[PDB]
RNA sequence: GUGGGAGAGGGUGGUGGAAUUCCCGGAGUAGCGGUGAAAUGCGCAGAUACCGGGAGGAACGCCGAUGGCGAAGGCAGCCACCUGGUCCACCCGUGACGCUGAGGCGCGAAAGCGUGGGGAGCAAACCGGAUUAGAUACCCGGGUAGUCCACGCCCUAAACGAUGCGCGCUAGGUCUCUGGGUCUCCUGGGGGCCGAAGCUAACGCGUUAAGCGCGCCGCCUGGGGAGUACGGCCGCAAGGC
């Protein structure tokens, strides 16, 4: 799971400025804490299915996301990403 | 011939026949009787008839084992179970306690068809 | 780390030694897997409902914990092992939720 | 009718997540190792859901029956 | 975001007792079984009924529901781990980032297929008993594939609510599951029944719409021929589209 800490940690991390609980760089960066997580979780339990479209909807959450901040600031996209280490 | 005076009846009824094995304080059995062991054959078997005459037949056979006192128990229902625990009631033998000691399964293996269709 | 509630229930008929000795062996093994005893109730013997190892009876062990929950089961693998350990149960540490009260 | 009286009515204040509490676990069984209806056990669907759980624990443990064999007949 | 909640949601390992079958031991005879009757069948190399021990596979009584969870197929012993969805409160943060969705990709009961493993019970085919005018069936005794696990494949279904998804609007009453509250009631999510308005060919539906509206998808156009033929795509095959 991942902890409390775990989570703020990498919320603090990338919020806009003291109290940002959820700009669109927050969000992608805790989105792809969970993916990961679960996406390990998946490399075994390949047969855990059920959790699978979790994951294809946080995936789409996540992508959706990003292509409202890629087509709002252009800027802050590519350095969220860089970031991150979204794409390839 | 050891005499055993206080034992255990087994009563074990089904819808085909009935069966009375009367055994000793610890397991062992020292008579048996059923149905067939009467005259009954086929169908007749299972009747609470024939229950009352294995019954008494399994108890009269144990009395050589000089028995008297019993403890019954009761696996099974069917075309007479209850009449096998009466006849014995009577029979020469003081019944101190009677039992349903009837197995059931938590759920383990899948009857034939002819005990399934239900869920 | 996690909260437990470990549950051993071992052979009824260790002498002084034997029984204190398989105990070693536990609070040993506890500590080998980051188990930490916050405390512990030893009720010792019970008339147990049915036979556990043809024996009707049997010593009962409670120890409560904190430990790595990543190697809970281990905990118990181990704990097995134990001829005269019979009965091993880890339970998650829960508030007593009260009833007609 | 089956009104006998409510187990829960003749207890006090218990705590359900107690898988050891033999004195009153054995309580809420029939007269064999059965889980007691809510009818009779006169718990709430959330209760009576632990209960049963917590019963179950008693059993492995050792403290619970499975089943008993009954009387008279 | 923070703080809470319920749950047979899913994946791995572990493990508990009941029962059947088998094997061993004890005690114990002449039967057992089975049916409308029977027979086959099993039993004196000793069956059944009873007791103690062991081995193995499979399923998980009571709780259990009129219940819950899931997108669907589906999901019930207990335990731990890993993990998905979802609801409530506070109204804290982003600030239209929304809906639908041809194609794609993934999932998808049962049966079925390939390799290996397993195999207690059940049981297509089959081998027998019976019933019948006949019995390639219905009843009875056996029993192989299979049913189980792994990995790969198939992808269908009365895959049903025979009711595509999302949002707004339109009397109530009652039972119920779960969250909050100022908790003999209010409020939110979910499951049922009755019913306003209205809708319907009728039956019925009726804030869980089949009502009143807007958006996007799929689909229909008399019956048989026919889910057939041809072609194409997929599949090891069966077969699918
Ligand atoms: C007395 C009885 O039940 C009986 C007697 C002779 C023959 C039979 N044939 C029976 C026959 N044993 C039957 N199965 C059976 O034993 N059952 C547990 C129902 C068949 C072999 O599958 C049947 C379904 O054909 C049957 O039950 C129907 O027969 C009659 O209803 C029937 C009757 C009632 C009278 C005359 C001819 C008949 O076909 C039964
Ligand atoms: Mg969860
Ligand atoms: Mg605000
Ligand atoms: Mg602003
Ligand atoms: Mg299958
Ligand atoms: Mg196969
Ligand atoms: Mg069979
Ligand atoms: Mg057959
Ligand atoms: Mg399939
Ligand atoms: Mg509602
Ligand atoms: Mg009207
Ligand atoms: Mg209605
Ligand atoms: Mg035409
Ligand atoms: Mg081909």
């Amino acid at each position: 799971p991942i902890t409390k800490e775990e989570k703020q940690k990498v919320i603090q991390e990338f919020a806009r400025f003291p109290g940002d609980t959820g700009s669109t760089e927050v969000q992608v960066a805790l989105l792809t804490l969970r993916i990961n997580r679960l996406s390990e979780h998946l490399k075994v339990h390949k047969k855990d299915h059920h959790s699978h479209r979790g994951l294809l909807m946080m995936v789409g959450q996540r992508r959706r996301l990003l292509r409202y901040l890629q087509r709002e600031d252009p800027e802050r996209y590519r350095a969220l990403i860089e970031k991150l280490g979204i794409r390839g | 011939k050891r005499q055993v005076a206080s034992g255990r009846a087994y009563i074990h009824a089904s819808y085909n026949n009935t069966i009375v094995t009367i055994t000793d304080p610890d397991g062992n059995p020292i008579t048996w009787s059923s149905g067939g062991v009467i005259g009954y054959k086929g169908s007749r078997k299972g009747t609470p008839y024939a229950a009352q005459l294995a019954a008494l037949d399994a108890a009269k056979k144990a009395m050589a084992y000089g028995m008297q006192s019993v403890d019954v128990i009761v696996r099974g229902t069917g075309a007479g179970r209850e009449q096998a625990i009466r006849a014995l009631q009577a029979s020469g033998l003081q019944v101190k306690s009677i039992v349903d000691d009837t197995p059931v399964p938590h759920n383990g293996c899948r009857p034939k068809k002819k005990f399934r269709k239900a869920s | 780390m996690r909260r437990y509630e470990v549950n051993i229930v071992l052979n009824p008929n260790l002498d002084q030694s034997q029984l204190a000795l398989e105990k070693e062996i536990i609070q040993r093994a506890l500590e080998n897997y980051g188990a930490r005893v916050e405390k512990v109730e030893e009720l010792g013997l019970r008339r147990l409902a049915y036979p556990i190892a043809k024996d009707p009876q049997g010593y009962f062990l409670w120890y409560q914990v904190e430990m790595p929950e990543d190697r809970v089961n281990d905990l118990a693998r181990e704990l097995r092992i134990r001829d005269n350990v019979r009965r091993v149960m880890v339970v998650k540490s829960q508030e007593p939720f009260l009833a007609n009260a | 009718p089956s009104r006998k009286a409510k187990v829960k009515a003749t207890l006090g204040e218990f705590d359900l997540r107690d898988y050891r509490n033999v004195e009153v676990l054995k309580r809420f069984l029939s007269e064999t190792g059965k889980i007691l209806p809510r009818r009779r056990t006169g718990l709430s669907g959330k209760e009576q859901r632990i209960l049963a759980k917590t019963i179950k624990r008693a059993r492995i443990l050792g403290l619970l029956p499975f089943t008993e064999k009954l009387v008279r007949k």
